């Protein structure tokens, strides 16, 4: 039977033979699209990473937010639809706030994690016996880069089918298969943080098409001390030219 | 609410083998006394009883559902005649919190319920709760005046945790009867009648 | 205090040969004052008419709800309200509100242009439709006025000769009364015209 | 109608340096009626807390059965936190605040070790005040036994023997041997010229060891 | 106590308040605008319970600017004065009324003259040259039927105003700490400096 | 291709939905409807289609209608959905009059009763109305005034205009004669002309025709919504020498 | 029961006593009564406790997600209206709120704000409540100016209350003292009066017709 | 090939169409434009006066007023665009209300673009066949701001803009003509930057365009179509040549 996934593909509901439904797979590959992203833990710091895809010498490129704050502990990346991404993080956050009330604390990671993947399996049913609220699984695929006491610095990727994972060192987006198999290769358990921010600045000038400069890019790095914090552009203009530095020689 | 057809006094009391618990037949309507065939004890399973006061209205809605409650039991459980019956601790709590739920609502229960029986190990238990739904534990208990005139009584024969495998039926059963005496002998509204309810971990169950 | 025993208003009506008559006062304000000399307290719609006591607000209110209504009830049949449907729908329009209701003496008056006709009635706040063919009252000075209006009113008037009668059942109650009384206005009405004349009394 | 009441108890708890404890009576009556002898009050809720709940019995433990159900949903979700005090302090805030206009005649305070090692009791209105103490006391008798501590506890209303105005004497951590015979000596100050308290005496001293519980015994 | 009054003339419009709030025993401030300028050539000005005094100023407001904002020609006072007590006359049979009582000057244009509306916590509506609320009108539904008559000149207001004051103050057995006043017209509000 | 053509909300590759345009193609099976605008007042007119002879032709308007003393519409489109939001027209002027206690502007309801023509073009398993008008009104913001409304919710206003069936010509005719001043009466004898020489027979009866017209020309003034009676029509209609 | 705050041109300050009474005995003393909500506002919880800082903790968290969308930070005409909005929708309930705002912006400079249970709030530049409000209007009310000085203020809070306990019993126990500005709020101490008594009176040479 | 019909559902690629197909409606429709300087913004309109019956009093003006101190542009179809502005305005005027302080642009245009990722959520509901164009500072500051809405419930923010039909045209114009790090600083420079923005693609006319600027102070202001054909003409001299 070769009629397969020619039928069975469009409808969120339907099993295909095979024994998967196609409209969830098909979810992945959107963030597929859009504007890499990278994230790396360490003992001493966590830190993200991206393009921008600058599309015209004109606009205000601090609007597009590919990386957010969440709270004063946590921060996010996401490299999918875009539109489906300020219907979650609204919701993210406001666990984390709701948190500090019920239980006064800084909340952990994970469950946050855990509420998101909560929230895109509302094409169904979620945990306590809800219904629906869409019909539109979303990708905006996550990464959630957060301190708490137990555990100390994590990640995770937080991805629409709900099932999620702690990353140590990844890298989703267009970029991905190009990097992934990089970090793969290139990530001790004994790093700092600007052994990092230097490599996610060279993994990042290959793999993306123009050169690499301070404008088509950013990153950020949370720490237990400080907190959750978007690098300024002066700033990491230094750390281009640090590379170059160390290059040549 | 406010009730009409008000019961009276129970008592209770724990021993060595078992417990005792007893009631009186009676149905009023006021100062005036119009039933006297009906019972206050309803058995459950062969092990447990439970004792009623209050309106009787409302212990015709208790019988009602423990009688449905054992029932729905026995759906689905074989093995549900010998270990994984109704010991007591597996009703109280539904007369517990239905209460509570039942009182929060505003138009409660003006019944005040006592509970005897025995576990599947072997232990006595014991407890009560009245409409407003709080819980407690002694080895004699009572409602009413039963608790006002003939609890201090059966403390004496049953001080405290001490002297409870200090005792026996015969010298159980022979101080409420002498109780029984005293309500009958004083006592507004009750009645000369009686209706007893023994339990013992070996021989198990009878009645009036 | 009672909503009708506030403000303060007196209505009349009075039928007569092929002409009737409707007055009602202007004198309006809180419990012992006045602030106004100077609020229709009757009204019109179509050729029908229409008079008000009690409460201002539910003067007020009525008058705008009912003008809802005979502006579609034109458009809608192509022809006007006349009235003996109108005292009907002022019934039903206030046994709606049995319950939480209004707190009103009305009135009606009118002539049913096809059979030439004069009409009057009046009401209570709940639809009690009265049908009186001599006169009609309301207002905080019935019963001070039953009483000078019976003993004047002759059956089979002529306007002006029906007029004066009013006017002195008016005035000569409303100047008893005392929550009321600055300023009056009349209508008299026939088949095909209709005039008003205002009244002259006292002041504050 | 009435639909709550009284019921009695008279307790109190105390934090030390390095521990804490918790007191509660043993008795309870409906209008001079010995209700029953022995029926307890306190209870360990998991991850080494007690609280209690002195006034009205049914609100008094109905309030207890959705912190022992709050404390294991904090376990499944959070994957085995243990649940500190600081959390508890506003969270039984929220459990008496959703009833506002029905609220629970009770009187909760709460017994645990902070993150620091250090001991602490929380003091709660019937309607969700969370406020904190080291010396307290509640029930009918609480009026009647705190202002035995201040003069011995925080020493406080009395200024050390030599200059009469000038000097205080200082202060100290008490230790747990000083408590119990301190609490022990309370009831038994109370009992007497008090109907209401009386037959048995609850302590739940805590530790990082753990938990334990001693009881004693006065007058009927 | 929470006074308030306002006065018509030939060519403006005028409208005076409190500046005195008393709650308990305690009199906190001495400085409360009790007005909200709805729209420029018009103005509103409230009295009753607190809280419900301020907000529903605010509520219909944003009404009212809601209508100025699309058809960009503002509505005229009798637009107004209908739809006001159009909340009220449902907002007293509802289940939390708002006892306010209000006065409503402005100016409308296109006839050159001006207007001013009187309502209450029940929906009574009616234009007068003169009014007031409480127990102020009291003393003055006496004197702007004497001292008053219907061609005069803006400055007649507060001139006529300045005693006026002086009558309650004189009786008036609580503080009300003085008074603002403003004033309508074809150039709009305008605010007075001292009295 | 693959046919966008089964709900209004489909959005074909191009960008436009069909199903909305079927809406302005359902409307040419109407019956013409006309209304120009004077200086001293507004004239309507009309034409129906079916006319035989055993049928009240004389008192039945079904195009013609009013909302109110200062307002008229002239339909073209189906009639099951114009008593739907021509009653609604009027339950929506009576309650602002009644909670403003003056009169319905025209660029009010034309903003409304339009956009309740886009709420069913947008959402549900709905349909959108075939409907048109042609408004006719007074107010003191502007005077008199001109307006229309397709089945989509878009209005405009003009000065003069025909709709329904062959409008083609009928502005055509019409615009290469209109004057700008056009006296009322002088108004009335250029529609004639229009549905004259526009229509499809040769009659043109009194039967078959209703044209009305607005004035303010009285004194004292006020507004008058003067429709015509087949009577006048028969004067107007020998006058011109057809 | 005895708290305030007020304005200068350096800054805005707080001061609040301790007490916890009930009938006619205390039930403690100990209690603090100025909410941390954040670092940049703070408000008093007087007349019902609970209903109080379970209003203002809550609204601790709405204007934290205030600040995260738009990413500056919340004004105080929001703070001061959104728990009046809030309330308004439950009088006639048994709600007993009485209590104020206090912040320090760049761009309204200080600010104050008055809010209760009936529904109202208003600008101020000197507040006062509880139950011995009237004693504390006499002390800086003759006394204060929008030019003074600061360390001057934080006595003056000292006085300003401090005339409660010496005529009131429902207001008593230990001061705490704070003052704001566009960095934050800043602690003052908690005081008992028992010790701080015997030293004005040597020293402010008041209370002259009392013992010691 | 049968993706391209709804919402609910995706392609194998990841791309969902029909957000995609609203955008081609856009392009059916007049042209737009949007600048700033420093202390102006301005937006333009070509219109037409392409019928004489019409009455051109109230000419279709693509322009809208939120609020004194915004206003509002849009493109596609204007059955549709009545609506947005008609819950914009309210969403204002209901924010005063419960806060007064009016609004940070910012939270007027997450109420644009939340009314349209609404209408592609759910089947059974058709999307906004639209995309607007905001400008208005905020109280209480200079800072001058502009983005745009979008059916597929994005926006950005931009120092110059262009949509509408021959925006592809337009663009590159302003990209040599501007310079972010020296914009027009003049309220007459953005204009001209404006004016000739259109004259690409309108024929030479002037009857044919409307102008609207903005400032502080609640400042808004239509300019008079004699204020256009002096800053139209003499343009036409500096293209003697």
């Amino acid at each position: 039977m070769f009629l397969t996934r020619s039928e069975y593909d469009r409808g969120v509901s339907t099993f295909s033979p095979e024994g998967r439904l196609f409209q969830v797979e098909y979810s992945l590959e959107a963030i597929k699209l859009g504007s890499t992203a990278i994230g790396i833990a360490t003992k001493e710091g966590v830190v993200l990473g991206v393009e921008k895809r600058a599309t015209s010498p004109l606009l205000e490129s601090d609007s597009i937010e590919k990386i957010v704050e969440i709270d004063r502990h946590i921060g996010c990346a996401m490299s999918g639809l875009t539109a489906d991404a300020r219907s979650m993080i609204e919701h993210a956050r406001t666990a984390a706030v709701t948190h500090n009330l019920y239980y006064d604390e800084d909340i952990n990671v994970e469950s946050l994690t855990q509420s998101v993947c909560d929230l895109a399996l509302r094409f169904g049913e979620g945990a306590s016996g809800e219904e629906r609220l869409m019909s539109r699984p979303f990708g905006v695929a996550l990464l959630i880069a957060g301190h708490d006491a137990d555990d100390g610095y994590q990640l995770f990727h937080a991805e629409p089918s709900g099932t999620f994972y702690r990353y140590n060192a990844k890298a989703i987006g267009s970029g991905s298969e190009g990097a992934q198999a990089e970090l793969l290769n290139e990530w001790h358990s004994s790093l700092t943080l600007k052994e990092a921010e230097l490599l996610v600045l060279k993994i990042l000038k290959q793999v993306m098409e123009e050169k690499l400069d301070e404008n088509n890019a950013q990153l950020s790095c949370i720490t237990k001390q400080d907190g959750f914090k978007i690098y300024d552009n002066e700033k990491t203009a230094e750390l281009i030219k640090e590379l170059k530095e160390k290059e040549a020689a | 609410q406010q009730p009409i057809v008000t019961g009276t006094s129970v008592i209770s009391m724990k021993y060595d083998n078992g417990v005792i618990i007893a009631a009186d037949n009676l149905g009023s309507y006021g100062s005036l006394l119009r039933f006297n065939g009906v019972e206050r004890l309803i058995p459950v399973g062969d092990n447990t009883v439970v004792g009623i006061s209050g309106d009787i209205s409302d212990m015709q809605h208790i019988e009602r559902l423990l009688k449905d409650l054992v029932t729905e039991n026995a759906y689905d459980n074989p093995l549900a005649d010998a270990e994984e019956a109704l010991e007591p601790s597996y009703i109280f709590e539904y007369l517990a919190t239905v209460m509570y739920q039942r009182r929060s609502k505003m138009n409660p229960l003006w019944n005040a319920i006592i509970v005897a029986g025995v576990q599947s190990n072997g232990d006595q238990f014991l407890r009560y709760v009245n409409l407003l739904g709080v819980t407690y534990s002694s080895p004699t208990l009572a409602t009413g005046f039963g608790a006002h005139m003939a609890n201090p009584l059966l403390r004496k024969v049953v001080d405290r945790e001490s002297d409870i495998p200090k005792t026996t039926v015969q010298v159980a059963e022979e101080a409420i009867v002498n109780a029984m005496r005293v309500l009958y002998y004083r006592d507004a509204r009750s009645s000369r009648n009686f209706s007893l309810a023994i339990i013992d971990k070996n021989t198990g169950l009878t009645f009036k | 205090s009672d909503p009708s025993s506030i403000n303060g208003g007196i209505v009349v009506a009075m039928t007569g040969k092929d002409c009737v008559a409707i007055a009602c006062d202007l004198r309006l304000g809180s419990q012992s004052l006045g602030v106004s000399n100077k609020f229709e307290k009757i009204f019109h719609y179509g050729h029908v008419f229409l008079g008000i006591t009690g409460l201002a607000t539910d003067v007020t209110t009525l008058n705008e709800m009912f003008r809802y209504k005979t502006n579609l009830y034109k458009l809608k049949e192509e022809r006007a309200i006349e009235p003996e449907t109108f005292t009907q729908l002022v019934s039903s329009s206030l046994y709606e509100r049995r319950f939480g209701p209004y707190f009103v003496g009305p009135v009606v008056a009118g002539i049913n242009s096809k059979s030439g006709k004069p009409f009057i009635a009046g009401f209570d706040l709940i639809g009690c439709i009265d049908e009186a063919k001599d006169f009609i009252v309301s207002g905080t000075a019935s019963d001070q006025l039953f009483g000078m209006c019976e003993s004047l009113y002759e059956p089979n008037l002529e306007p002006e000769d029906l007029f004066e009668t009013i006017s002195q059942a008016l005035l000569n109650a409303a100047d008893r009364d005392a929550l009321s009384g600055w300023g009056a206005v009349v209508y008299i009405i026939k088949k095909d015209e209709v005039v008003k004349r205002y009244l002259k009394m006292r002041q504050d | 109608f009435n639909p709550y009441g009284d019921n009695g108890g008279t307790i109190l708890g105390i934090a030390g340096e390095d521990f804490a404890v918790l007191a509660g009576d043993t008795r309870n009556i409906t209008d001079y009626s010995i209700n029953s002898r022995y029926e307890p009050k306190v209870f360990d809720c998991g991850d080494n807390i007690v609280m209690s709940a002195n006034g009205f019995a049914a609100d008094g433990d109905a309030l207890v059965k959705r912190f022992k159900n709050s404390v294991k949903w904090y376990h499944f979700d959070h994957n085995d936190k243990k649940l500190s005090i600081n959390s508890a302090a506003r969270n039984i805030q929220h459990l008496l605040y959703g009833k506002r206009f029905f609220p629970y005649y009770v009187h909760t305070i709460i017994a645990g070790l902070d993150e620091d090692g250090k001991g602490a009791v929380y003091s709660f209105d019937p309607v969700g005040s969370y406020e904190r103490e080291q010396c307290r006391a509640g029930g009918a008798a609480a009026s009647l036994i705190m202002p035995f501590l201040d003069n011995q506890v925080n020493f406080k209303n009395q200024y050390e023997p030599g200059t009469n105005g000038k000097v205080k004497k200082p202060l100290k951590y008490l230790s747990v041997e000083e408590v119990i015979k301190l609490v022990r000596d309370s009831f038994t100050s109370a009992t007497e010229r008090h109907i209401q308290v009386g037959d048995g005496l609850e302590i739940l001293i805590v530790t990082k060891d753990g938990v334990r519980k001693e009881f004693y015994e006065l007058k009927r | 106590m929470d006074i308030i009054l306002g006065i018509r003339v030939q060519d403006s419009v005028i409208l005076a308040s409190s500046k005195a709030v008393t709650r308990g025993i305690s009199v906190l401030k001495d400085s409360d605008d009790k007005t909200r300028q709805l729209s420029p050539h018009t103005l509103m000005s409230f009295a009753g319970e607190a809280g419900d005094t301020v907000q529903f100023a605010e509520y219909i407001q944003a009404n009212i600017q809601l209508y100025s904002i699309r058809e960009d020609y503002e509505l005229s006072p009798q637009a107004v004065s209908s739809f006001v007590r159009q909340e009220l006359a449902k907002s007293i049979r509802s289940r939390r009324p708002y006892q306010v009582n209000v006065l409503i000057g402005g100016y409308d244009k296109k006839k050159n003259k001006p207007e001013l509306y009187q309502i209450d916590y029940l929906g009574t509506k009616v234009e007068l040259p003169y009014g007031a609320h409480g127990y102020s009108g009291f003393y003055t539904f006496s004197l702007l039927d004497h001292h008053y008559r219907p061609d005069m000149t803006t400055e007649e207001g507060l001139d006529l105003l300045k005693l006026c004051v002086q009558e309650l103050e004189k009786r008036m057995p609580m503080d009300f700490k003085g008074v603002i006043v403003k004033i309508v017209d074809k150039d709009g509000i305008r605010q007075v400096d001292d009295f | 291709s693959r046919r966008y053509d089964s709900r209004t909300t489909i959005f074909s590759p191009e960008g436009r939905l069909y199903q909305v345009e079927y809406a302005l193609e359902s409307i040419s099976h109407a019956g013409t409807a006309i209304g120009i605008m004077a200086s001293d007042g507004i004239v309507l007119a009309a034409e129906r289609k079916v006319t035989s002879t055993l049928l009240e032709q004389d008192t039945s308007t079904e195009k013609l209608y009013k909302l109110n003393d200062k307002i008229a519409v002239a339909v073209a489109g189906l009639t099951a959905d114009a008593e739907i939001l021509i009653n609604t027209a009027r339950i929506h002027a009576q309650n602002y009059l009644k909670t403003y206690n003056e009169d319905i502007p025209v660029e009010i309801l034309v903003r409304r009763l339009s956009d309740i023509k886009q709420g069913y073009t947008q959402h549900g398993g709905l349909r959108p109305f075939g409907v048109s008008f042609i408004y006719a009104g007074y107010d003191d913001r502007y005077g008199y005034q001109l307006y229309t409304s397709n089945p989509s919710g878009n209005y405009t206003g003009w000065k003069a205009i025909s709709v329904g069936a062959n409008t083609s010509a009928a502005q055509t005719l019409l615009q290469m004669d209109y004057k700008d001043d056009m006296k009322v009466d002088d108004a009335i004898e250029l529609a004639l002309k229009t549905l004259s020489k526009t229509t499809d027979s040769s009659a043109l009866t009194y039967d078959r025709l209703e044209f009305a017209t607005i004035r303010k020309g009285a004194n004292d003034g006020e507004v008058y919504q003067k429709i015509f009676k087949p009577q006048e029509i028969k004067d107007i209609l020998v006058k011109t020498g057809i | 029961t005895t708290t305030l705050a007020f304005r200068f041109q350096g800054g805005i300050i707080v001061a609040v006593d301790s007490r916890a009474t009930a009938g006619n005995w205390v039930a403690s003393q100990t209690v603090k009564k100025v909410i941390e909500i954040n670092p940049f506002l703070l408000g008093t919880m007087a007349g019902g406790a609970a209903d109080c800082q379970f209003w203002e903790t809550w609204l601790g968290s709405q204007c934290r997600l205030h600040e995260l969308r738009e990413k500056e930070r919340i004004s105080v005409a929001a703070a001061s209206k959104i728990l009046s909005n809030l309330v308004y929708q439950y009088k006639g309930a048994g709600l007993s709120m009485g209590t104020m705002i206090c912040g320090y912006t760049r761009k309204e400079g200080p600010t104050i704000y008055y809010v209760d249970s009936d529904g109202t709030r208003l600008k101020g530049d000197i507040f006062c409540v509880g139950s011995g409000q009237t004693f504390a209007y006499g002390v800086l009310d003759s006394n204060y100016k929008w030019d003074l000085s600061v360390e001057d203020a934080l006595y003056l809070g000292k006085r300003s209350i401090l005339a409660a306990a010496h005529r009131d019993a429902y207001s008593g126990g230990s001061v705490n003292l704070y003052h704001v500005t566009e960095d934050g709020w800043i602690y003052h101490g908690n005081h008992d009066v028992g010790e701080l008594f015997w030293k004005v009176k040597e020293e402010e040479g008041s209370f002259n017709n009392v013992i010691g | 090939s049968g993706y391209d019909r709804a919402l609910s559902i995706f392609s194998p690629d990841g791309h969902i169409f029909q957000v995609e197909y609203a955008l081609e409606a856009v392009k059916r429709g007049t042209c737009a434009v949007g600048v700033k300087g420093k202390n102006c913004v301005v937006l333009g309109c070509e219109r037409r006066s392409t019928l004489k019956l019409q009455d051109t009093r109230i000419t279709p003006s693509k322009v809208s007023k939120i609020d004194s101190h915004v206003v509002l542009s849009f493109s596609g179809l204007n059955a549709d665009s009545r609506i947005l502005i008609e819950k914009a305005r309210v969403e204002a005027q209901s924010h005063r209300l419960t806060l007064e302080d009016p609004v940070t642009v910012e939270y007027l245009t997450r109420y644009v673009a939340g009314v349209q990722q609404r209408y592609t959520q759910s089947g059974g509901v058709r999307p906004f066949g639209v995309s607007t164009l905001i400008a208005g500072f905020d109280p209480r500051d200079d800072e001058p701001k502009l983005y745009q809405t979008e059916p597929s419930g994005i926006y950005s923010s931009w120092s110059a803009q262009t949509i509408g039909r021959n925006s592809k045209t337009v663009r590159e114009f302003l990209e040599k003509n501007y310079d972010r790090k020296e914009p027009p600083a003049t309220v007459e420079e953005c204009v001209k930057l404006t004016v000739r923005s259109l004259l690409e693609v309108v024929q030479t006319g002037a009857k044919n365009i409307e102008i609207t600027v903005v400032k502080p102070d609640s400042d808004i202001v239509a300019l008079s179509s004699e204020e256009i054909n002096q800053y139209v003409t003499q343009i036409e001299q500096e293209k003697q040549e």
